[PDB]
């Protein structure tokens, strides 16, 4: 149950950011440190264990 | 200088300053002030929500219960004429105060009041000290239970020829359960006889050895014809839990009273959780000084 | 999860604002799998509150363990004052260092640009890009203190969920040995030396460390009036919306 | 100062880094310290 | 469920809460953000006042200068044919953005410009950094001092025929002085000859030993004819107290370059407080990859 | 409890003045040891 609210919050920030940083004229280089940036502060990569 | 410093006329200036200037200080005191008030009020709501409605967290300064009486007096002084009626009145105003709380209109019906054992009894219980049951019950308490001293006869209750009464009541305290001396061969004289276990015994003497002879004899009236108090009105759940609760009263007649001469008579209450105090003259005990001067 | 919101705020406002990035991914991943694996382990030895063989056994289809009460105080209220406290600290280390806030905002394209070895500051001063950097990450290591200053705050309004500190007692061992560990590790990723040839973490200047103090002490008030109003009023508002 | 105020440019990075590092092994130990107290 | 948890019509709910629960959510929510906003901006106000105006309060991470130049290279390479126009357009229209802030029409008046020695010399001290005295009066820089890259004479700046320019620039430290070395029997082999005290030398060469041979004749334009930056120029008051400030340049054609192939060319200045890092590339020194290829 | 509830109403001054004592000591002595500290 709390996998299904975590990925929730976490594709919808970056789906939406990765739109964003392309809207605002965003290079590739940089777009996908982003969509790393914002994957990894969303997953609580200590938890499970 | 004396008019100068009060009103000048070419830097339009008032006591000092300008009006620019007294609105600048007015403002900045209101707003300090406004926020000593706000962070004042704010500490003491969480105050307000650091304590229980059901129970004072502490309870030590009202261990040892007091021991009150129906008159008022002004230096524990009971001084009147048997002639003149406009000096007892005080007193009486008193009397009929404290007994006009037990009259048999305001205790009527099975909410809130219960009726209970006739003669002596134990302890009653009603739970702990919670809302879950609603408001609990308190035991009734007859006014004729005092039967020369209860205005319904003898409205004056007494002053009218000599013979006054003294209504004596034990302070109320929650969760006080009063337990008396036990039938060991160690109790003092006066309290052998009559060992209702159930009675916290009151006994009234003369404080100097002399005043025996001249004080005559003390009548107790009280539940069940003892002189004390019945233990089944106790314990007290406090006011937000028992409201309508009526707490035990003990009449004594000071009849055979001599004229014409300062009686001091120090009335005693005895018990295990009971403890005088040489600075307290009101805590168990207490005094009284009678003169029926006529 | 509360550390969380701290972790990507930074990020949205990289994008947003337009500011010089606050909180790298290293650093994160020092934070999730350094710092709080400790405490987190600690909060098991928690002995009981109340009584527990006393209440009727969890419904299933009814009461779980993640619900919205958590995700409006993790995400919703502790985090966003965590949040805060490292951007004050950010803000502060970039204010003493010659760029004021007023500054900071539209420079992302400069300040990362690789081939501009002349960035104007608040006060006129040119520095190159490395200098610059140099100073980002100070940033950085200041963020990731102020983090486990406030979790400090977290760990102990999460010690008990309704109970007050000042009843329960601090009488678990492990908690107080993740905290001082916690401390502890935070100095040594920093002031160690050739710490900038692996982790990219520079010294800090002993006035920045107490940048997130306020923040946790009012993080610390504010669960405590919280863990109040639930013993006085049973049922109201603030059992039913944050009472886990 | 004047000319020769070059010492408005220097930081003695070394000696804060040898504190924080005392201090940082200081609270290690006194860890240590509550961990194990009790099971002796 | 997924029609039902989104709205019902018994309970009128929609996703879960009716108007009345949406609205004490939203309610609590706006005003505890309102208070943390209040906070942070309290708390950033005083650190406003914690600043002063005129002066970083630390200048460590900015204490060896840089060395910049007026051409934007994108990976410090000039690469341009001498056919195509259209191939050193984004480098003319950088240097032309450098030079246009050094317009005599820009240096006018007295205010707040001065005119000082023609001929380097030492420093200048225009008091304190405080706004007693008012905004200060900083040097005149003029372009024709650049002789041949001026964009005056030839606009292009020299790219038009085989011989560009690079317009060399110390960045602007705050109370920095800069220190040459002196004349003791240790100072490098090239900065011997034309030792005027009061001038900070520049003095570019090749990174490799075999490309010396390919690299022609490195010509220095500057105040005075030096290779260098005068003294005079400094120190830097800050924006603040000296708005409307020029710092020196230095010009430096790379006449007689060999065509078609890749040369490393590396700038370096000298001086005490001058230091450089084998980590920034920028420090004090500069690399620039020059290829003329036509 | 019930009945026997009698510790509802005691509290141990004795305890609280003697450790008030002791706190009280201890700050004058620190106090004078402040004073004299660099006169010797
Ligand atoms: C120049 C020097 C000034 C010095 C200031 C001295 C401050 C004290 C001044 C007057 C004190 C008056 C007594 C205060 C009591 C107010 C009573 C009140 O208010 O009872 C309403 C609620 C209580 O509700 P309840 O029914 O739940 O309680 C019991 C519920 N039961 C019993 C049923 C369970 O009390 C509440 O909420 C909280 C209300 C507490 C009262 C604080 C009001 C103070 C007003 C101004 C102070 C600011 C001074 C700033 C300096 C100004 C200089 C010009
Ligand atoms: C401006 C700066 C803002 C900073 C904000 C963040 C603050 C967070 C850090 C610390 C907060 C400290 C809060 C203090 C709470 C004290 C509570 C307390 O004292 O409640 C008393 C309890 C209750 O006892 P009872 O009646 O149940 O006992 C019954 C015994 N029977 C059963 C035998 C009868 O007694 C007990 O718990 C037993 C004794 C436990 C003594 C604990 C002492 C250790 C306290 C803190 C450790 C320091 C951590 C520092 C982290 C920094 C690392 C660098
Ligand atoms: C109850 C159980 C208790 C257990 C407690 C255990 C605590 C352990 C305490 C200390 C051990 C630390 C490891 C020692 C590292 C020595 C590194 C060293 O001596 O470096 C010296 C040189 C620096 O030379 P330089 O100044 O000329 O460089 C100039 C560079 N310029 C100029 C280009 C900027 O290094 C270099 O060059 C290259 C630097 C290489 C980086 C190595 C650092 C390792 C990175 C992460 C591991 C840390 C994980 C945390 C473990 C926590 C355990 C509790
Ligand atoms: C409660 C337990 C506490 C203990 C846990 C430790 C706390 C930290 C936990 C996780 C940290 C992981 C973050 C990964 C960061 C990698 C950084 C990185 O890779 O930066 C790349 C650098 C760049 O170098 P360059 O090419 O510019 O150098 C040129 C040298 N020239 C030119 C002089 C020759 O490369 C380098 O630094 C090369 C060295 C690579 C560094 C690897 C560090 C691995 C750190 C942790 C892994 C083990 C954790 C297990 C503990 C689990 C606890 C539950
Ligand atoms: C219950 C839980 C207990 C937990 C206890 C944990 C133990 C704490 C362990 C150590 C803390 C003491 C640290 C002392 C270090 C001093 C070292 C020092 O020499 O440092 C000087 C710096 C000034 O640096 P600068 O930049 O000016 O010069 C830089 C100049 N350069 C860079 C050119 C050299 O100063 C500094 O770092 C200032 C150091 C911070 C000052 C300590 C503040 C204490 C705060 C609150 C405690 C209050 C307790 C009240 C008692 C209540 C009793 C009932
Ligand atoms: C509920 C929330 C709890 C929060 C707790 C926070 C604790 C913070 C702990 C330490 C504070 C940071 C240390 C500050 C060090 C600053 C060093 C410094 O370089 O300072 C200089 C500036 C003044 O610069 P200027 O331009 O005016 O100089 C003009 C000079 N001329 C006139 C010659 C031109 O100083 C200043 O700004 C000083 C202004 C600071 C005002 C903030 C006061 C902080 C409040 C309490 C501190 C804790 C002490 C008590 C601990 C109790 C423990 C229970
Ligand atoms: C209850 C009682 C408890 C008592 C416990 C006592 C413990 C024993 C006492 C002290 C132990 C501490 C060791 C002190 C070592 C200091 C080393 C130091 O100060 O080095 C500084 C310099 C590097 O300066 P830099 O110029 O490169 O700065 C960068 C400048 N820029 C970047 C601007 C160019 O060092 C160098 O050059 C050479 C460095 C060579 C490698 C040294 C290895 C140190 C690494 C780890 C040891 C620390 C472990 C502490 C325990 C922590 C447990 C978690
Ligand atoms: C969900 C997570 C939210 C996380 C919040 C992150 C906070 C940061 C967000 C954006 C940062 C933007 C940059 C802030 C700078 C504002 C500039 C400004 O404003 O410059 C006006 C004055 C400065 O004046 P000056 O000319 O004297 O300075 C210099 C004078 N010289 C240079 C001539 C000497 O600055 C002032 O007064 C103070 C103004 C400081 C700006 C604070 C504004 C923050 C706005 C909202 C934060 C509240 C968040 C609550 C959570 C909401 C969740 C929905
Ligand atoms: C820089 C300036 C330094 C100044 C230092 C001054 C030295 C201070 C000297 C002594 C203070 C320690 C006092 C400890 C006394 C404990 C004695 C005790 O057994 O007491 C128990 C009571 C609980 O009483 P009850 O009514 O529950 O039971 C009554 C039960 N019957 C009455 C039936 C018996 O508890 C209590 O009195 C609680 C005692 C108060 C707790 C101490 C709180 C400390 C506050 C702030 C300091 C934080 C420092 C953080 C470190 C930062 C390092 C950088
Ligand atoms: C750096 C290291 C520093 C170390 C310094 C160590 C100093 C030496 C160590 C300890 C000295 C402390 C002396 C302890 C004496 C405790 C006396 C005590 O606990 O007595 C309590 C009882 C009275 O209780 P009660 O039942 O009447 O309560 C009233 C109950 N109600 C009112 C409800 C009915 O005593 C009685 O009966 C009999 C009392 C007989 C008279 C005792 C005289 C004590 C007076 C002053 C000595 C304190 C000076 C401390 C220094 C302060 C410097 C400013
Ligand atoms: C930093 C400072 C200035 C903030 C001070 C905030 C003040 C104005 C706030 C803090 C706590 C607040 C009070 C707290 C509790 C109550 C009881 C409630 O039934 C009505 C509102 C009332 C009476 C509040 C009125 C406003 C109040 C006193
Ligand atoms: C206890 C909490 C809720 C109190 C928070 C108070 C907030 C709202 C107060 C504290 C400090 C205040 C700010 C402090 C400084 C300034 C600068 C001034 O030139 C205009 C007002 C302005 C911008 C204030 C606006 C309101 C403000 C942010
Ligand atoms: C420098 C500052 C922050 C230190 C403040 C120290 C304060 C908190 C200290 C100083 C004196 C202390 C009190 C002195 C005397 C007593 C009586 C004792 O029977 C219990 C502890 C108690 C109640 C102490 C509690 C903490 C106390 C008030
Ligand atoms: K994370």
């Amino acid at each position: 149950h709390f996998i299904h609210i975590i990925t929730g919050v976490a594709v919808f920030l970056g789906v939406s950011f990765f739109i964003l940083s392309l809207i605002l004229g965003y290079s590739w280089l940089e777009a996908v440190i982003f969509l790393i940036g914002i994957i990894v502060a969303n997953v609580p990569e200590g938890l499970l264990a | 200088g004396w008019k100068k410093f009060l009103w000048d006329s070419e830097k339009k200036e008032f006591l000092g300053r300008t009006g620019s200037s007294w609105f600048k200080i007015f403002l900045f005191y209101l707003i300090f002030y406004g926020c000593l008030a706000g962070i004042f009020i704010g500490t003491i709501q969480v105050l307000l929500l650091t304590l229980s409605d059901f129970e004072p967290k502490y309870q030590d300064r009202v261990a040892p219960p007091g021991l009150s009486h129906a008159p008022y007096a002004i230096k524990t002084e009971i001084s009147f004429s048997i002639s003149n009626p406009k000096s007892y009145e005080s007193f009486v105003k008193s009397m009929h105060k404290l007994m006009d709380l037990y009259n048999e209109s305001s205790q009527a019906g099975n909410s809130p009041f219960e009726d209970c054992s006739d003669t002596p009894a134990d302890y009653i219980k009603r739970g702990d000290l919670d809302d879950s049951q609603g408001q609990k019950k308190a035991c009734r308490f007859s006014r004729m239970w005092l039967k020369n001293c209860s205005g319904l006869d003898d409205t004056t209750y007494g002053y009218a020829e000599g013979k006054p009464c003294v209504v004596a009541k034990l302070n109320r305290i929650i969760g006080f359960y009063p337990k008396p001396l036990k039938n060991t061969t160690d109790l003092p004289e006066e309290l052998q006889a009559n060992y209702n276990q159930y009675v916290l015994p009151l006994r009234c003497a003369a404080k100097r050895e002399e005043d025996r002879e001249k004080i005559g004899s003390i009548e107790y009236f009280g539940l069940g014809g003892y002189a004390g108090f019945p233990l089944q009105y106790y314990p007290y759940y406090g006011k937000r839990l028992q409201k309508k609760y009526l707490q035990p009263l003990l009449a004594i007649q000071f009849t055979n009273l001599t004229q014409n001469m300062e009686l001091r008579i120090e009335c005693k209450v005895y018990g295990e959780n009971i403890d005088y105090s040489e600075k307290d003259r009101f805590r168990g005990r207490f005094e009284v000084k009678i003169e029926v001067k006529s | 999860l509360t550390s969380n919101i701290p972790e990507i705020t930074p990020f949205l406002v990289f994008i947003i604002g337009n500011v010089p990035l606050p909180l790298g991914t290293v650093t994160i991943l020092c934070i999730d799998l350094g710092t709080d694996m400790v405490p987190a382990i600690s909060l098991a030895y928690e002995q009981a509150e109340s009584d527990i063989m006393k209440r009727q056994p969890r419904n299933p289809k009814t009461d779980k363990l993640v619900n919205e009460r958590l995700i409006s105080m993790a995400y919703g209220q502790i985090g966003m004052i965590q949040a805060l406290g490292g951007f004050f600290s950010y803000f502060v280390i970039l204010a003493e260092n010659g760029f004021l806030p007023m500054d900071l905002i539209g420079k992302r394209v400069r300040w990362d640009d690789r081939w501009i070895s002349d960035v104007e500051d608040s006060f006129g001063q040119q520095w190159t890009y490395e200098q610059r950097k140099i100073v980002e990450f100070t940033c950085h290591t200041s963020f990731f203190i102020s983090i486990v200053v406030v979790q400090w705050a977290d760990l102990i309004i999460c010690k008990t969920r309704r109970n007050s500190i000042f009843q329960q007692g601090m009488k678990n061992k492990i908690l107080i040995f993740g905290l001082f560990e916690e401390t502890a590790l935070a100095a040594f990723l920093s002031y160690c030396p050739g710490t900038d040839v692996a982790l990219r973490m520079y010294p800090l200047k002993p006035s920045w460390w107490f940048c997130a103090f306020p923040y946790s002490l009012i993080i610390f008030l504010y669960d405590e009036m919280r863990r109040f109003i639930i013993r006085r009023s049973p049922g109201g508002w603030v059992e039913q919306e944050t009472y886990y | 100062e004047g000319p020769d105020n070059d010492e408005r440019f220097t930081y003695d990075y070394y000696r804060l880094r040898v504190v924080g590092l005392i201090v940082a092994a200081v609270l290690c130990v006194i860890g240590i310290i509550i961990l194990l107290a009790g099971k002796c």
